[PDB]
RNA sequence: GAUGUUAGGAGGGCAAAUCCGCCGAAUUUAAGCAUAUAAUUAAGCGGAAGAAAAGAAAAUAACUAUGAUUCCUUUAGUAACGGCGAGUGAACAAGGACCAGCUCAAACGGUUAAUCCUUCGUUUGGUGCAAACCUUUCGACGGAAUUGUCGUU
RNA sequence: UAAAGCUAAAUAUAUGUAGGAGACCGAUAGCAAACAAGUACCGUGAGGGAAAGAUGAAAUAGUACUCAGGAAUGAGCAAU
RNA sequence: ACGGACCAAGGAGUCUAGCAAAUGUGCAAGUGUAUAUGAUUCUUUAAACAUUUUACGCAUAAUUAAUG
RNA sequence: GAGAACUUUGAAGACUGAAGUGGAGAAGGGUUUCUUGUCAACUGUGAUUGAACAAGAGUUAGCCGCUCCUAAGGGAUAGCUGAAAAGUGUUUAAAGGGGUCCCCGUCUCAAAAGGGAAACAGGUUGAUAUUCCUGUGCCAAUAGUAUUAUGAGUUAGAUGGUAACAUAUAUAUAAAUGAACUCCUUUACAUAGGCUUUACACUCGGGGUGCGUUUUCUUUGCACUUUACCU
RNA sequence: UUUGUUUUGUAGCAAUAGUAAUUCGUAAUUAUCCGAAGUGGUAAGGACUAUCCUUGAAAAAAGGAGGGAACGGCUUUGUGCUUUGCUACUCUUAAUACUUGUAUG
RNA sequence: UUAUCCAUUUAUAGGGAUGAAUU
């Protein structure tokens, strides 16, 4: 048999089991099954577990901008009230 | 039937959907497109990636004299839109190419 | 090369035609870049600033326009509602915190927490 | 394939885009470059 | 009881070190191993906060009695449990840190819900350049409530 | 005085941010990561996961010029 | 018999808990000031000092299953 | 070109031999395509070559697909389970459409080889072509009111044909009343065997063109003689 | 309206396009494009025949039929319905004009 | 039999004596 299961086999290896996956783009979306491996899409949870600690530091929430939450630290510092500008001239 | 005593969000802000201006880039040069220009009077422009082909016509509309018979329409490899223009036979292509510089 | 401070006392219709002419300017600019060009591809800059500027002047008044139209009136558009933190917001108002039973409130005024210096 | 979704190809784009060398005059003030036929995007 | 893109609202997800529930092993130790041990641990799942939880005695004591919780020092490696093997293992007192109490239900009040809320308002104030807040008392029109709100202890 | 409830303080923090420290480590150490590091790259995937700091005071001194070279480079009576 | 081509760097009885004897030191029928407080203590000060104008540990007594 | 066994051109000699290192596509790849450069490394020899490096440039559709339908199936709605996470999918549901109140009715995803509205020919680029251009078509839409023309029917709904059935040829066969509610049919189907018909392909004979052989022989050998959808 | 004869047409598309020529010029003209048939290699269709304890998808969409609901227009009067008078009407394509969001991909 | 459990359909007439079929 020339489709062995080392060399030969690899030459039928062609279809994407997993594809990009909307919400983490990490190509980890099972086509057939329909579930992210790293984020369980369709479940409305990110599927990140203790027993995979450097996994969870590779996604927490300091990677990646915070585009809202950096920009709303500091105004506890500064405790100005929501609304306000500071004096002119 | 809704009947809001005041309604949700109120985006007072000036639109943010792409207008004429941003709708259509800039023309393309390069000698395909000159070529166009010169033998079938087709103006080829650079154009928003999220522009319709009834859209982009309004913008050509609206941003030059021209109007246009057909216009065919391509994604860039570069994340841009392509946009081939056909004028209708009462305009000359070269003419408005100059016009527009 | 227009500023701020100039803009504010402009007519909104005015502000509008501006900034018009303003994008027309920097689409000519783009067109030119396109172009095998290098003369101007530095002004574009200064000119979409300028833009950015008007557009926000721009913004600043219709925002100002919508809150004297929704003044009071109980309820407003989200939008113009003091946007604070979900938290802080669903967090009961301090009045209604220290809001205590009748009762409790008789007691209080009766025997406060009196100072009683000790010698 | 000559078929690709509209999101695959506006992906291959910005590889196509990054894989660009530093343009030269920043110089005067990369490791990440990739070529199509040793180093797959695995997307 | 359904139903409504009715009017106004809320929940969902992310993040966990401490925190609170659940759920839940095994390697391991016993020179084997089966009870035990690991361990009421890891993982799993769910939920909070700047702390959480606990908390105002159906408490301990047997004293000349102490007096909510929590935490520290201690009791104490003690009582006890444990193929009484390996191992495990508190509590009361005592010294501190800190100290804070309370309100429902039930009893009572019918010469009367004395309550409460939505919406629309009305007019004195105090700040701020504005934006806004901050308070003040006063009635409408609705409802909720007698299957029980509020006052009294 | 059970079978209803609330309640600050002391107490805990290997998470996040911000400060301050060390009889600590000194680029095979210290976080995996002093550097475009959770990056490149590998794995269908869950995941795995690096290497890599230092010219000089000053490149606003980064090698001018000449000769030999196809060029790299080399050499100089030349040069910082 | 096994390990070792060569070189450079890294590379292995440590740290804590309680017990022990050894020895040093202070005090000594006592000893250890535990938490915690107090200060004219505050770069070092997370230490040093102080201990309220019969705390507890171990020891001073043993023994018994035990009331004792 | 500094430099050539492996760059290019010509001339030989050869192979691949229509089950092809030829054309097209799918999966997978992702700018590898193309032009101009071009050689630090790589291109296990060289290399001026290159799928390398650099700068640009390149992918145009109502008709080709996806887009719509359902299939094996999947994800969910109601429930019901379960501490939850999840596991099930009418098991005791008040589960959007069609007609003028009745009559139906889980939703959604799942085929770039199943089903399916409609496109062909020539030409053109450095690189795209059923997609651009020229030409010819086809399909689906096309609100209301008012004009117009086009023809029907009536003076409320044609005719022929014994019958099988046929008939509107207006620029264009447009028009042959029809609601509810039904019943069909198309979609829509295995494999094998031969037989037939068409099509392309190949060939043969002749005429017509050009080329090839010619010491000798050959009315000769080869090439071209084409015709698309649509009506 | 039917019969006889002739000339056309590669049935329109269509020759203006191809292909093979021949020239002339620095793109244009010209001439060619057609008379007979066999092989059955492909592919499709057709009518059939045989095999099965195997009988060989569904729906979207479309069509046909049964069925017979409803029924011209305009004007006037009374409370969509009823009565009275008059005769171009019901269709149907295509074109056009006008409002309504800008009514072809 | 009312709890419960099972089945049946559009939850379609209370029990006995090879056309069409609807407003
Ligand atoms: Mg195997
Ligand atoms: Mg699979
Ligand atoms: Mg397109
Ligand atoms: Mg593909
Ligand atoms: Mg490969
Ligand atoms: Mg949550
Ligand atoms: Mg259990
Ligand atoms: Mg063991
Ligand atoms: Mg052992
Ligand atoms: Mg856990
Ligand atoms: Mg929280
Ligand atoms: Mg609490
Ligand atoms: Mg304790
Ligand atoms: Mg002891
Ligand atoms: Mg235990
Ligand atoms: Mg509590
Ligand atoms: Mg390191
Ligand atoms: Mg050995
Ligand atoms: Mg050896
Ligand atoms: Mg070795
Ligand atoms: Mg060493
Ligand atoms: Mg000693
Ligand atoms: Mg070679
Ligand atoms: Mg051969
Ligand atoms: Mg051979
Ligand atoms: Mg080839
Ligand atoms: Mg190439
Ligand atoms: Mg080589
Ligand atoms: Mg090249
Ligand atoms: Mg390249
Ligand atoms: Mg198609
Ligand atoms: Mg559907
Ligand atoms: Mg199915
Ligand atoms: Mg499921
Ligand atoms: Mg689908
Ligand atoms: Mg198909
Ligand atoms: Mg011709
Ligand atoms: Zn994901």
């Amino acid at each position: 048999g020339k489709a062995g299961k080392g060399t030969g086999s690899f030459g039928k290896r062609n279809g994407k089991t997993h594809f990009l996956c909307l919400r983490c783009g990490k190509r980890s979306y099972h086509l057939q099954k329909k579930k992210c491996a790293s984020c369980g899409y369709p479940s409305a949870k990110k599927r990140r577990f203790n027993w995979s600690v450097k996994a969870k530091r590779r996604n927490t929430t300091g990677t990646g901008r915070c585009r809202y939450i950096k920009t709303l630290r500091r105004k506890l510092k500064n405790k100005f009230t929501e609304g306000s500008t500071p004096k002119p001239k | 039937a809704r009947n809001p005593k005041c309604p949700r969000i109120v985006k007072s802000c000036h639109s943010k959907t792409l207008d004429k201006y941003g709708l259509i880039k800039y023309p393309l040069t390069s000698e395909k497109a000159m070529k166009k220009i010169e033998e079938i009077n087709t103006l080829v422009f650079m154009c928003d990636k999220r522009a319709n082909k009834k859209n982009i016509k309004k913008s050509v509309k609206n941003l030059f004299g021209i109007e246009c018979d057909k216009v065919n329409v391509l994604n860039t490899l570069n994340g841009d839109k392509k946009a081939y223009v056909r004028l209708s036979g009462e305009h000359d292509a070269l003419e408005v190419a100059n016009k527009i510089g | 090369n227009v500023k701020a401070y100039e803009l504010r006392t402009l007519k909104k219709k005015e502000l509008l035609d501006k900034l018009d002419e303003l994008k027309k300017e920097l689409s000519g600019l783009r067109i030119s870049k396109a172009l095998g060009n290098s003369a101007k591809n530095s002004k574009i800059h200064g000119v979409r600033k300028n833009v950015a500027r008007v557009l926000t002047v721009y913004n600043q008044k219709r925002k100002m326009e919508l809150r004297q139209l929704y003044k009071n009136k109980k309820f407003k558009p989200y939008n113009l509602r003091k946007k604070l933190t979900k938290n802080k917001r669903l967090q009961l108002s301090p009045k209604q915190k220290a809001a205590m039973t009748l009762r409790q409130k008789k007691k209080v005024q009766n025997f406060p927490q009196r100072k009683y210096l000790v010698v | 394939g000559s078929i690709k979704r509209f999101r695959l190809k506006q992906r291959l784009g910005k590889c196509r885009r990054q894989n660009r060398p530093v343009p030269h005059w920043y110089r005067l003030k990369n490791t990440k470059r990739r070529h199509w036929r040793r180093t797959k995007l695995g997307l």
